[PDB]
């Protein structure tokens, strides 16, 4: 039936205030979508935040409050700590089914910024022997941690191949993530330069090697 | 104080079916709505259904409806789902969470992995990655199940680690980590990636050689 959309991003600093919005298909959020909020930290970790439009659930900070304006549900942070970055969900009662939006990262930067490290390997000797090839690309210490990973092969596009992790937690809190090209042996041998673009608020930085 | 304690983690094959169960303290069970949720690597978090333990009222989710089956035991405060005809689709965490009137969750339990998958035990083949500070890695390639673990010089080395969560590769897993150490150290010092896989009880280490 509906759907349910949220912002995908948002950055603010300690002590900002930030609204984080929910809307729906159907037209206006009401009273009777009862809509809710709940917070992700790593490691699936979920605290509910608000019920009923506007509740707070048992135990959470008062500087989370959750309204509807105007023919919106809204989850605001009065005074955003460094330990609310997490992902937060908003979810509507429509039509006796609970409807999720996408989620929203928030990003409060409790930290400076900090680019990625990018590194590039080849296929190893023992790996090419089994007539597999596989390219990692691993991608640390990055905050905020929202990146896209991009492959070339000889200069063209790659977009099939590839798989890249989810952004992770690093104990020091910034991220990390690893993308991996497998090719067979045979296609591996057909080019020439490999690259591992990595673009990270709005700069990209590149990696790239040559077969031999 | 509230507590939702949830089954621990299944591995199941196509076909089958499964029974996860969620075990409620802190609160009179009755009162409350058991609801539950499934997240699927990246597909967001879908709402399957909740159940009223007090009259066993239930709503689905229709797109649920032929795959679950939600019950509660009411002497024994568990709040069960089976799952059924399972196919690849299904493997997900699955969350139970107690709601109330106007809110589906305030309390969380802590997930159950699901994986549903064709694979026989198949160990690691573990690739040493050098370049030629310098980062050195590892690459633990086509395991199944989960998990592996990675520790460096049998633990010696244990800052400028990154191990980075598995990906699926057909039907098993890769992953890999890498270790950055000052560029004198290496070749001088031998780095070593120690990898353990306990469901086929490998074990082996591979020590990082100067290409
Ligand atoms: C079924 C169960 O039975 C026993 O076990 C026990 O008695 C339980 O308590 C009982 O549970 C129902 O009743 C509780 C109320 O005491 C309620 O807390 C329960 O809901 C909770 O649990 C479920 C699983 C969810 O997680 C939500 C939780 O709140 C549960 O409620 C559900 O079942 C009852 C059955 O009587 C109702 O159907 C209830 O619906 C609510 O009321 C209706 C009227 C709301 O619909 C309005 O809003 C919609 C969105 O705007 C709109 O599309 C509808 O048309 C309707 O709109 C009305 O206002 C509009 C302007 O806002 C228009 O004017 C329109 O014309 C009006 O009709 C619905 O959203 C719910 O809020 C249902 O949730």
């Amino acid at each position: 039936q509906a759907v349910v959309t949220q912002e995908s991003a948002l950055t603010t600093s300690p002590g900002e205030t930030v609204t984080l919005t929910c809307r729906s298909s159907t037209g206006t959020v009401t009273s009777g979508n009862h809509a809710n909020w709940v917070q992700e930290k790593p490691d699936h970790l979920f605290t509910g935040l608000i019920g009923d439009t506007n509740n707070r659930a048992p135990g959470v900070p008062a500087r989370f409050s959750g309204s509807l304006i105007g023919d919106k549900a809204a989850l605001t942070i009065t005074g955003a700590q460094p330990e609310d970055e997490a992902i937060y969900f908003c979810a509507l009662w429509c039509n006796n089914h609970w409807i999720f939006g996408g989620g929203t990262k928030l990003t409060v930067l409790g930290q400076p910024k900090s680019s990625p490290s990018v590194t590039l390997f080849p296929p190893s000797s023992e790996e090419l022997e089994t007539n597999k090839a596989t390219l990692v690309c691993t991608i640390t210490d990055f905050y905020p941690g929202v990146v896209t990973v991009d492959w070339k092969v000889d200069g063209t596009p790659v977009t099939q191949g590839m798989e890249t992790t989810q952004p992770s937690k690093q104990s020091n809190n910034k991220y990390m993530a690893s993308s991996y090209l497998t090719l067979t042996a045979r296609a591996w041998e057909r080019h020439s330069s490999y690259s591992c673009q990595v673009t990270h608020e709005g700069h990209t930085v590149e990696k790239s090697l040559s077969r031999a | 104080e509230v507590q939702v304690q949830q089954s621990g983690t299944v591995l199941a094959r196509p076909g089958a079916s499964v029974k996860m169960s969620c075990k409620a303290s802190g609160y009179t069970f009755t009162n409350y709505w058991m609801h539950w949720i499934k997240q699927r690597p990246g597909q967001g978090l879908e709402w399957i259904g909740a159940i009223y333990p007090g009259n066993s009222a239930t709503f689905y989710n229709h797109k649920f409806r032929a795959k679950t089956k939600l019950t509660a035991v009411t002497s024994t405060i568990t709040a069960y789902m089976e799952l059924s005809s399972l196919t690849n689709e299904d493997s997900a965490v699955y969350y139970c969470t107690r709601g109330g009137h106007g809110y589906y969750g305030d309390y969380w339990g802590q997930g159950a992995s699901l994986t549903v998958s064709s694979a026989k035990t198949t160990p690691p083949s573990v690739y040493p990655l050098a370049p030629g500070m310098v980062t050195l890695g590892c690459l633990v390639k086509g395991y199944f199940p989960e998990p592996v673990t990675v520790t460096w010089n049998s633990g010696s080395l244990s800052s400028g680690v990154h191990t980075f969560p598995a990906v699926l590769q057909s039907d098993l897993y890769t992953l890999s980590s890498s270790v950055t150490v000052p560029s004198s150290t290496w070749p001088s010092e031998t780095v070593t990636c120690n990898v353990a896989h306990p469901a086929s009880s490998t074990k082996v280490d591979k020590k990082i050689v100067p290409r």
